[PDB]
């Protein structure tokens, strides 16, 4: 996967070897989605000059 | 008994400071208006569905009720009719240019 | 304070377009119930 | 009415969101913000994140 990503970047075919790893800070997704409700029409207050 | 052969019409509607702000040369004098004035309150000739009592604090969103003359002027002495619009909102006169339209 | 905009807004304007209208607001709430 | 939770981090309130259009600068072109406050405390300004 990095050797087609580098390909991706520059073309070049090259091989990866694993020699080390480091502790890095990410941010992964959770709850990414959209949401719909139904509002009780007290709660709500509308522009009356919308003609 | 034919629009097509009207020679004037007249058309009453509310609009906003920011509203007329769209424009940036389509009206003019538009500084010597009062906000207050005009207001849908002071205008019983006007039909609308905003309650008598509502007002907006902010001067750039008031509502004010606004004229607009359409129909044809012989705006030459030569003799001739011309169609265009005019607007006027508190007693003055703020548009007064030919029909845009095509 | 809390934006940039030399314009920013203020609680107090906030709810004066609030209760502004609420008279229709409640009005029309009396036919809902 | 009776209803409450102990935990202050799940405990209930009421919030208020303001939608529209406000003429957030002097040039005179409205603009469309979002506005959340709280127990009369504003905790949230800023303009319309949706496309």
């Amino acid at each position: 996967k990095e050797s087609v990503r580098f390909f991706d970047e520059t073309g070049q075919a090259t091989y990866a070897v694993q020699t080390g790893t480091t502790t890095t800070e990410v941010e992964v997704p959770l709850a990414n989605h959209p949401t719909v409700e139904m509002l009780n029409p007290e709660n709500i207050i509308i522009d009356p000059s919308c003609q | 008994g034919d629009i097509n052969k009207a020679m004037f019409a007249i058309v009453s509607f509310e609009t906003c400071k920011a509203d007329l702000l769209k424009e940036k040369d389509r009206y003019h004098n538009l500084n010597k208006i009062d906000w207050q004035s005009s207001a849908p309150v002071n205008e019983p000739d006007h039909a609308t569905t905003t309650p008598q009592e509502f007002q907006i604090s902010d001067p750039m969103r008031k509502r004010v009720v606004a004229y607009e003359y359409w129909g044809f002027w012989d705006i030459e002495g030569n003799g001739v009719l011309e169609p265009i619009v005019a607007t006027w909102i508190g007693s003055t006169l703020i548009r007064l240019e030919k029909n845009p339209y095509p | 304070k809390l934006t940039s905009w030399k314009n920013e807004l203020s609680l107090q304007a906030l709810k004066a377009d609030l209760d502004a209208a609420k008279p229709s607001h409640t009005a029309m709430m009396i036919k809902v119930k």
